[PDB]
RNA sequence: AAAAUUUAAAUUUUUUUUUUUUU
């Protein structure tokens, strides 16, 4: 399983990016449009940017917690690649590096993080809790999976609901889902990946004693792109201006003060999707409630 | 294993150490061992530690931390966890030589874990934690040495209030500076092998490697006990023995076994 | 609530350090000299660690081969006595460690001259030992002498540390009361650049500092290969003087 | 008998004389020169002085 | 169950369609392709049926013929061993 | 947990209860296995113990490593249904197995292929109101009954004896040891320690050779 | 009179012709007349180390001598291998380098000598003549272009080895001279490899030739005849 | 009929099919023929691998069989001989339930069936006929039958059926029965009876499909 | 309203007719009957052609199946000696192609190709089931070296069908526009590879973006329109 | 036969005949990957015209050959022959099961009864 | 004043599920 290009073709892009050009259309630091569905059921999307096709899913269910957090209820994403979306990958490599790659990422991006509250899947604080699961499926790459599941995860989150609880000591007593409303989930902020792309045109030596930094840097590498690129790097920030994290792992050596010129530009692009996500959700709720009010007047 | 030796070798190997003036291939005397380095006390976050170092470069480091526990909820209040670098866990001669040393430390059997008793109601539970690094040796009887050293060089907490919780049920407590050293009797371990009507002492990787059988001897208290193997070394050269030769080895280990001890017993 | 003192008004840390200080660096070269070409000792504090190298040799299979460059294995050994606490269950495929098996691969991608050692084998053998905090920078400044410990082709000195953040200041040398206490970065840095090898932020981080924040650690950095440097000359020294 | 022979000359033109002779006769031979190898692990080796000199210093297995 | 059809030559003497059940012996499951396989306890009842159709047709009557020979393989052993 | 199989909801959990020279013997039966080449039966009782186990052989497969000059020897003991021996318990038994066979197998007959062994720890009674020592001696039995029955070149009937956690394996009718395991005891209790292993070894070897040669 | 050396120390993880001595990483000059081979990598000017070495400048030549690492293959010399693999017609062999040398299947000595001419049957016969781990004389042909050599026989001097034993050594100490068979009183020879490593065997006739049957040169046989004199004399 | 298809709908894939019937959305890839591995191939015929995913959890032993028994399908459907040593993995995501997969397998199999057949088409590989799967189930408490129920009738549903035909002659002919799942209780007399309407109801169900077929790459198809 | 087809259909033409096969369509080696496999529309060979007709149908793949006779472009990944490595398609099962099939056929002189060279070769043999093989110099060239190695370049993938179109037919718009705008080269492969080079990379990337489009949107008609902007789209700049 | 090199021919090994017919059939199952497995290389089919070798015209996948041993080569697989006219291919399917059942022409061709198709292949002496 | 003189670089597959480290 090895993708095969010609160096004839390794260096026509490098040219490309020689003469300041990309395949694509965008330009350099430029990023693909997002389009963002739902399905019928809550924590259902369909999220496409242009060529990669990504789908999550979250639930809940019932479970006590752990001896570790005994406050606290359960949580964990699932990121189970299938060779369906592009014939590189093996049936479900949870050891594949790669896919680590795409792991302690949206590890990080949401665990270590927290952007949603554990504390508040206490139902009952040792006995009963919330098992919420985030199962992530890939469609078909053009890369920015990693971007791509950091959205969809986020996405999924705001739009998913549980259903109603009563507590009397064992007598715990999930309601019947339509006369008791489902009930959202609280998100503590929401964090936005950036891949960062990377290109010496150059030698090693070039880049390490030529002291004239000359390395191209850009937005969401499309899958020829990707597969010529010499370091990696995602940062991830919010909307209050705070550094999520960072993800430098090795690869091509890299100057400090791009990286802050870089993360600079991150900003002003993740905040218009931001918000975009926010109109969506409500005005997807809003067709809801709408054709909830197409319903009750129709009922 | 390890090498892969040359046939016509193979012949004057064990020609040479078949002789009835026995040869060794360095020519030692036949009860002989190699000469070692033998370090310990240094990695100070621990109860004790220890680190040994052979003549063809065989290495390892054995580490101590305790825990306390209930003497009365856990039967094991003592475990072996050993790691060979370059291995599985899944491999064999990780987990024989693993659950050997288990046996070896039984709780009563050479082992005095009324010295290891903190109250009526608990006591320590140690952990011998084993990293080799590397080896081209039957590995096992290096290891119990560095583990005599171990405990030889381990400390431990001293208790400040009583020892009797099945009434008043205190919660122990110790002072935080005082330690005081583990008394322990630990036992030792040795190789053997068999070659036509010879027995070595430490058989080296080559000595190791043409040998018919070999043995495993436990050491402890200033005498013989178990556990005791019969064990191959290699498996192209596995031959039978007569029983006197057995009974041959084991004064020839104990008639030279102290002094082994006490050149390790020595502070 | 800690009951503790993080850092003092003074301008004092928990043994007294400044925030632009180090802990004692100590490294050693051939101590191993029956067990591979690269062995080196590392004591960053009490981050203590055994590295070790093997190559540029011959595979176990020939479907682990190529024909143009070499290849990097990295095996870490985190022992359960590494820390105060004892942990239970063993690492060797902990998808945290994995991380970092990913990352000195691409952070040593490119010190090799890997074309110029094809059809062969580096591999890289990790012995975590004693374990203070700092721990990912304190890796890379071991690897940094085994290659050179064996004299492997390569560009130039790599240097790594972990450097924290108490709420506007920075922390040189963290430990790991320290790091489960603020805020930290390692910066993987390299030789006497301003070029970045490894960079990795796990903590929250607002935005505003982290410019002054990546400025801090050069210093740190550069004082680091300083130190590498001439610990290896004054043992470079002592083999012809009495070689010869 | 299955053996190789030597056949010499000090001249190109003195075996392109002698080659496509015997390559009419037996066919099967070599031919080594400076200017063209044909048939290197051929039965019968036409070649000139220096290239059996060239191939006694390091030691030709050819030999 | 299996149901297998007939090459003509393949024969030596001492369409066609054979019903063939309790299944062994690997160069029968090999080359049997259309099978049934059937859950029933005594009396008519049936717990599960199990049809990959991958050689042959199935008939509608070795359908009832596999069903009579259901009733019976099953009740036997319901009486055979009387626990 | 482990999602390759069914294990039901993890809380669960099972059952609990509290409290409210003699002679051993045999039934030794082969050729029941049509997987194998090569099996034995073994039933054994004996005062507060009953004891049965299954030894099945592969042989000879085809390696796919590369050369050898002969025959390599790969054994396994699984754990059946109620008793349940540790793992590492089990391996160092598979260590001491190998060691026998080596001077048992002629792999010189057999190069480049390879001898599969599979041990089913099916069933043991326990009744008694260095557990696997007590039944060592047994296995090597079992696995010679098998081997014989693959028809490989073995040179001699060796069989183990036991006496009170000592297991002392022989051949050539007791004239040689193959095979030595010690466990705690006595002190200088090996010479009755001979005996009591040999004449079982007597006993066992004969009661092997009426199971096949009245066959 | 005694067993083993048991001397202690605890309490530590350690007991603790002048020319330039260089870095990676490190600048020697910016000359540009200077010429750039091993060692040395370079951006124009700048005449960068990339080892821990000795700085060689011969005559317009400037080059990086490293001091560590592994046995360099040159040809011409007289080397021992250990017989690691067998190829097609090919056979692979450890120097104690990089990697394998390579030796082809009609560069071997045969018995009878080369009346014995070719034979495709004789490669269904590679591991009658040869087989793993064996330990021989060789003689260093030439390379490829990576720096792989290969190896031959060419002499009867050169062949599989007998009669002793081996030893192994860093191959630094090992001084170069235009002999390497090397004749000792004790009736003994040993036979040094340059790459560093060491066999020894009894002096056979054949050396004995050196200072004043040949079908037997893939046995595993010895000289039946081994005095412990000859034997313990072997181990001083 | 509110069943509706999408052909071709992936992008580094060979073929691909998203497969909506009434309430369950599963989406089908086809990858093939491409390199087999060494452990994998077949010196005569093709071999097949064949990966489910759930919507919900991972990869066990529930999704297991519903893979096993599709194997069973497909290997009469493929013109097998046609590609020696050689692999197709074939791929299939269940993105929407439409059923308890806690209690239920039922539509999902009728679903991945229908999905795979399209995505094979897209694929272009030499095939054998032409297919259709429903669910049937049969009522506990009123004793009838549906063709195609609901996860809340298959509460009420006493035994739940998946059947499986194989159509030729125009998709006209039964050319043989390929899976017939029959669970849940049921005697003789209901069977011929539950073959009698999906019989007809899968030639109705691929009476709409070869028009979608056409429909959808006759522009795709050059003239 | 075609002869469009299925799998599973009832084959149209009589049996006693003396037809060619083409793909598409199967025979059995078991019961000898011959069968539609694949999905599409058949077009029927007309009458005339000596009394023999053919019979194939068009279906739709990207997944190449290689061929005899096909010019195919291919990419150079291994050096087994006197007979290259060489794949067609990522994924698939590499080719073997002769190191002394080319047009100055000589054995004592090995050519000089590398490792991740693009050449242009036609399929000269290849069973169903065997490792099949190429040739750039062909007897079917009749001496012709008029396959070969590339230069740089640029190559784009397409899908087969399309791919057909663009060898062979010539009311294909595609080269008509392109030779409209600039001048430059063209290398057709069957396995949907399609090798241009022009004067400039800048044309090459308006080469690039049209062929991208136009075949997704594969709309031959509108073909004029959708070229020309690209240029725009470059003569932005 | 399992796979057909440009290369080389590959089999696995069934059953040893005997000398003064008496066989010996492996009671292994293939189908683990288990049995030993030979190669032929495609200039050892035959001695006559050794060099241009078409190994296509006397092979396919899953056939019946009668070969005789070279040596043991490696531990992976076998060295082996068939270049007598006496020996060779013994039986086979006709398009590799897809038909019925093919004998030889000649010794050195192969076709088959009911079909009239006939393929290359080198059959052994009858 | 002729005459002529030198090379040679390596090919086709063996492995065990994810916790869990001190506000």
């Amino acid at each position: 399983k090895d993708i095969e290009i010609s160096a004839s073709e390794s260096k026509f892009i490098l040219e490309a990016l020689r003469q300041n050009y990309r395949l694509d259309g965008r330009s350099f630091d430029q990023f693909r449009d997002v389009e963002i569905t739902f399905g019928k059921e809550f924590g259902d999307v369909s999220v496409k940017m242009g060529n990669t096709k990504v789908h999550c899913r979250i639930s809940c269910q019932i479970a006590q917690p752990y001896e570790d957090r005994p406050f606290e209820g359960l949580f964990v994403i699932s990121t189970e690649i299938s060779p369906m979306a592009g014939s590189q990958f093996e049936n479900g490599n949870i050891t594949g590096e790669d896919e680590v790659l795409c792991s302690r990422i949206i590890e990080k991006s949401v665990r270590r993080s927290g952007a949603l509250d554990v504390e508040g899947l206490c139902i009952v604080a040792g006995s009963k809790c919330w098992a919420v699961r985030a199962d992530v499926h890939f469609l078909d790459c053009d890369g920015g999976f990693i971007d791509a599941s950091c959205i969809a995860v986020m996405a999924g989150l705001m739009h998913f609901k549980k259903p109603d609880i009563t507590v009397h000591g064992e007598q715990i007593i999930v309601h019947p889902v339509n006369e008791r409303e489902p009930v959202p989930l609280g998100i503590l902020h929401i964090p936005i990946c950036v891949t960062f792309s990377f290109f010496n045109p150059q030698d090693t030596e070039e880049n390490i004693k030529g002291e004239t930094n000359s390395e191209i840097s850009i937005i969401d590498a499309t899958l020829k792109e990707e597969l010529l690129r010499d370091g990696v790097l995602t940062v991830t920030l919010n909307k209050n201006r705070e550094v999520v994290q960072v993800s430098k792992a090795g690869g091509l050596p890299m100057d400090a003060l791009t990286l802050m010129k870089c993360c600079h530009e991150a900003y002003s692009i993740i905040e218009k999707i931001t918000d975009q996500i926010l109109q969506l959700l409500k005005e997807d709720s809003e067709k809801r409630n709408k054709y909830a009010a197409m319903l009750t007047s129709e009922n | 294993g390890h090498m892969s030796l040359s046939v016509a070798e193979k012949s004057y190997l064990y020609d040479s150490l078949a002789s009835t003036p026995s040869i060794r291939p360095d020519g030692r005397l036949p009860h002989q061992f190699r000469p070692i380095e033998i370090f310990t006390d240094f990695l100070p976050s621990s109860n004790g530690s220890s680190r040994i170092i052979a003549s063809d470069g065989s290495e390892c480091i054995v580490s101590i931390k305790s825990k306390v526990v209930d003497h009365h909820v856990e039967n094991e209040l003592l475990q072996v966890d050993v790691d060979i670098a370059g291995q599985r866990d899944d491999a064999l001669v990780v987990e024989t030589i693993t659950s050997l040393l288990n046996k070896v430390l039984k709780s009563g059997s050479g082992v005095d874990s009324s010295k290891l008793q903190l109250t009526k109601k608990y006591s320590f539970k140690i952990f011998v934690d084993v990293l080799v690094i590397s080896s081209h040796s039957h590995p096992i009887s290096l290891i119990s040495f560095a583990i005599y050293s171990a405990l030889n060089s381990t400390y431990l907490p001293k208790l400040i209030s009583a020892f009797d919780d099945l009434e008043v049920e205190e919660l122990p407590t110790f002072h935080d500076y005082d330690m005081v050293k583990l008394d322990i009797n630990p036992p030792l371990v040795f190789i053997l092998a068999v070659v036509g009507n010879n027995m070595l002492l430490d058989p080296a990787a080559n000595e190791s490697e043409v040998a018919n059988n070999g043995l495993i001897i436990s050491w402890s208290n200033g005498k013989i006990t178990s556990p005791i193997r019969s064990v191959a070394l290699n498996d192209s050269n596995v031959k039978s023995f007569k029983p006197h030769l057995l009974k041959q080895g084991l004064a020839m280990v104990e008639k030279y076994a102290p002094d082994v001890v006490r050149s390790l017993e020595n502070l | 609530m800690s009951r503790l003192e993080i850092y003092s008004p003074e301008g004092l840390r928990l043994d007294g350090r400044r925030w632009n200080e180090l802990r004692r660096f100590e490294s050693s070269i051939n101590t191993h000299p029956h067990a591979a070409d690269g062995s080196s000792y590392m004591e960053q504090g009490n981050n203590k660690i055994i590295t070790l190298v093997k190559g540029p040799k011959e595979p176990r299979l020939k479907s682990q081969m190529d024909t143009s460059k070499a290849l990097l294995n990295v095996s870490v050994n985190i022992t359960k006595f590494s820390k105060f606490e004892r942990s239970k269950s063993s690492h060797k495929n902990e998808r945290r460690v994995l991380e970092i098996q990913t990352s000195l691969v691409r952070m040593f991608e490119k010190n090799v001259m890997l074309n110029i050692y094809p059809r062969t084998v580096i591999d890289i053998e990790i012995h975590v030992l004693e374990q203070d905090g700092g721990i990912m920078g304190s890796l890379i400044n071991g690897i940094t002498l085994a290659l050179i410990d064996a004299g492997i082709s390569m560009f130039d000195y790599i240097s790594g540390i972990s450097v924290g953040l108490y709420d506007t200041t920075p922390l040189l040398d963290t430990n790991s009361l320290e790091e489960n206490a603020m805020s930290t970065v390692t910066l993987g840095v390299v030789g006497k650049s301003e070029k970045l090898s490894l960079l990795l932020v796990e903590d929250k981080i607002p935005l505003d500092r982290l410019e002054n924040v990546l400025a801090i650690g050069i210093a740190g950095a550069h004082r680091v290969r300083d130190l590498m440097d001439e610990e290896l000359r004054k043992h470079a020294q002592k083999r012809v003087s009495n070689a010869s | 008998n299955k053996q190789r022979v030597i056949y010499t000359s000090p001249i190109k033109a003195l075996s392109n004389q002698k080659y496509r002779e015997l390559l009419a006769e037996f066919g099967d031979v070599g031919l080594m020169t400076g200017d063209i190898t044909i048939n290197p692990d051929a039965g019968c080796l036409v070649m000139t002085t220096e290239i059996l000199r060239s191939m006694l210093y390091r030691g030709s297995e050819v030999m | 169950y299996g149901i297998v059809e007939l090459d003509p030559e393949c024969q030596l003497q001492n369409l066609n369609t054979v019903l063939i059940a309790d299944l062994d012996t690997e160069a029968e499951e090999t080359s049997i392709h259309s099978t049934i396989s059937i859950l029933a306890a005594p009396s008519g009842n049936y717990k599960q049926l199990t049809l990959m159709g991958g050689g042959a047709k199935i008939t509608p009557e070795m359908i009832k013929r596999s069903l009579l020979l259901s009733r019976v393989r099953a009740d036997d052993l319901s009486t055979r061993f009387n626990i | 947990q482990d999602r390759r199989r069914l294990l039901g909801p993890a809380a669960a959990k099972p059952m609990a209860f509290s409290n409210t020279e003699s002679e051993q013997e045999l039934s030794l039966h082969t050729g029941f296995i049509e997987n194998c080449n090569g099996s034995a039966l073994v039933e054994a009782r004996s005062l507060g113990h009953q004891t049965s186990l299954i030894s099945a052989v592969y042989g000879p497969r085809s390696i796919r490593g590369s050369f050898t000059s002969q025959g390599t020897i790969s054994i396994q003991l699984k754990n059946g249904l109620l008793e349940k021996y540790n793992t590492n318990e089990l391996k160092e038994v598979s260590s001491f197995l190998m060691g026998i066979f080596n001077s048992v197998v002629n792999l010189s007959r057999y190069p480049k292929s390879g001898i599969d062994i599979f041990v089913y720890l099916t069933y043991d009674k326990d009744l008694t109101n260095s557990q696997i020592s007590s039944l060592i001696p047994h296995c090597i039995t079992s696995i010679t009954l098998a081997l014989a029955d693959a028809g490989i070149e073995l040179v001699d009937m060796a069989g183990a004896g036991e006496a009170n956690g000592t297991v002392v394996s022989f051949i050539k009718n007791g004239e040689e040891i193959v095979g030595f395991w010690k466990d705690d005891g006595d002190d200088e209790d090996l010479l009755e320690c001979l005996d009591r292993c040999k004449e079982q070894y007597n006993r066992y070897r004969d009661l092997m050779i009426s199971c096949l040669m009245n066959q | 009179s005694e067993v083993i050396t048991i001397t202690k120390r605890n309490g530590a993880f350690q007991n603790s012709s002048d020319s330039q001595i260089v870095t990676p990483g490190e600048l020697v000059t910016d000359d540009p007349i200077w010429m750039r081979g091993h060692g040395t990598y370079f951006l124009d000017n700048m005449t960068y180390s990339s080892v821990a070495g000795t700085v060689s400048r011969v005559n317009r030549l400037l080059s990086v001598i490293p001091l560590k690492g592994r046995y360099a293959p040159e040809t011409g010399d007289h080397v021992v291998g250990r017989i690691a693999e067998v190829g097609n017609k090919r056979w692979k062999v450890d120097i104690g380098g990089k990697q394998h040398a390579v030796l082809m299947l009609g560069s071997v000595n045969l018995p009878g000598g080369i009346l014995r001419r070719k034979s495709e049957s004789d490669e269904l016969q590679m591991r009658s003549f040869l087989k793993e781990g064996d330990l021989l004389n060789a003689e260093v042909q030439s390379l490829f272009q990576d720096g792989s050599a290969s190896l031959h026989t060419r002499s009867l001097k050169y062949g599989k080895l007998r009669n002793g034993m081996f030893c192994q050594v860093p191959s630094s100490l090992i001084v170069r001279a235009k002999n390497h068979t090397h004749n000792l009183p004790g009736n003994i020879t040993v036979v040094l490899g340059v790459n560093g490593y060491i066999w020894l065997r009894k002096t056979s006739q054949m050396d004995l030739a050196r200072d004043t049957s040949s079908w037997q040169i893939y046995s595993d046989e010895n000289d039946p005849s081994i005095s412990n004199n000859i034997r313990q004399a072997i181990c001083r | 009929m509110s069943v509706q298809a999408e052909i071709g709908i992936l992008d580094h894939v060979d073929g691909s099919s998203e497969f909506v019937s009434q309430d369950t959305k599963v989406i089908c890839s086809v990858t093939g023929p491409i390199e087999p591995k060494a452990r994998q191939e077949l010196p005569t015929q093709l071999a097949l691998e064949i990966i489910v995913r759930p919507a919900k959890g991972v990869a066990t032993t529930r999704e297991k069989v519903l893979e096993d028994k599709l194997r069973a399908v497909l290997t009469p459907l493929i013109t097998r001989h046609c590609y020696p040593r050689q692999l197709c993995q074939i791929t299939c995501q269940i993105l929407e339930s439409g059923e308890d997969e806690a209690e239920f397998s039922l539509r999902e199999l009728s679903c991945c069936i229908n999905a795979a057949f399209l995505a094979l088409v897209d694929a272009g590989i030499a095939l054998n006929s032409m297919c259709a799967s429903i669910p049937i189930a049969i009522i506990k408490d009123t004793s009838d039958i549906i063709v195609d129920p609901t996860a809340e009738q298959l509460k009420i549903s006493l035994s739940v059926h998946t059947l499986a035909l194989e159509f030729v002659n125009g998709g006209k002919v039964v050319k043989n029965v390929l899976l017939l799942d029959s669970n849940g209780d049921f005697n003789e007399d209901q069977l011929f009876s539950l073959l009698e309407l999906g019989e007809q109801k899968c030639q109705e169900l691929v009476t709409n499909i070869r028009r979608i077929i056409q429909d959808n790459i006759s522009p795709r198809l050059v003239v | 309203m075609s002869t469009f087809i299925f799998p599973g259909d009832s084959f149209p033409v009589d049996p006693t007719t003396p037809v060619k096969l083409g793909p598409g369509i199967y025979c059995d080696p078991n019961t000898q009957e011959i069968r539609p496999v694949n999905t599409g529309v058949l077009h029927v060979s007309a009458k005339g052609k000596s009394g023999v007709q053919t019979a194939y149908i068009d279906y739709s793949s990207k997944r190449y199946i290689p061929s005899v006779n096909d010019f195919v472009i291919g990419v150079i990944i291994g050096t087994f000696s006197d007979s290259y490595k060489v794949s067609l398609q990522n994924f698939s099962s590499s080719v073997s192609l002769s190191y002394m099939a080319f047009p100055n056929a000589s054995k004592k002189n090995r050519p000089t190709l590398q490792v991740g060279d693009l050449v242009y070769a036609r399929v000269c043999t290849a069973e169903k089931e065997l490792e099949a093989e190429i040739e750039c110099f062909d007897s079917t060239t009749g001496r012709d070296a008029g396959f070969g190695i590339l230069e740089d370049g640029m190559i784009i993938d397409v899908n087969l069908n399309f791919a057909r179109q663009l060898l062979f037919n010539n009311d294909f718009p595609l080269l008509k526009v392109l030779a409209a705008h600039t001048k430059f080269e063209v290398a057709i492969g069957l396995n949907g590879k399609i090798w241009v080079k022009c004067e400039e990379l800048s044309n090459t990337l308006a080469c690039y973006r049209t062929i991208m489009e136009c075949c997704q949107k594969n709309d031959t008609a509108a073909f004029k329109d959708i070229a020309k902007r690209q240029f725009k789209e470059i003569l932005t700049v | 036969v399992t796979r057909l090199s440009l290369q080389r021919a590959n089999v696995e090994i069934l059953a040893v005949e005997d000398k003064p017919a008496t066989f010996s059939v492996s009671q292994a199952s293939s189908d683990l990957g288990e049995t030993f497995r030979g190669i032929i290389r495609s200039q050892d089919v035959r001695s006559t015209d050794r060099d241009r070798v078409k190994v296509i015209e006397c092979f396919k996948p899953g056939d019946i050959v009668r070969a005789q041993v070279l040596s043991l080569g490696d531990g992976t697989n076998y060295y082996l022959t068939t270049a007598r006219n006496d020996l060779g291919v013994v039986f086979a399917r006709a398009a590799n099961g897809a038909g019925g059942l093919m004998y030889a022409t000649d010794w050195q061709m192969m076709t088959s009864p009911v079909t009239g198709a006939t393929e290359k292949r080198k059959c052994a002496k009858p």
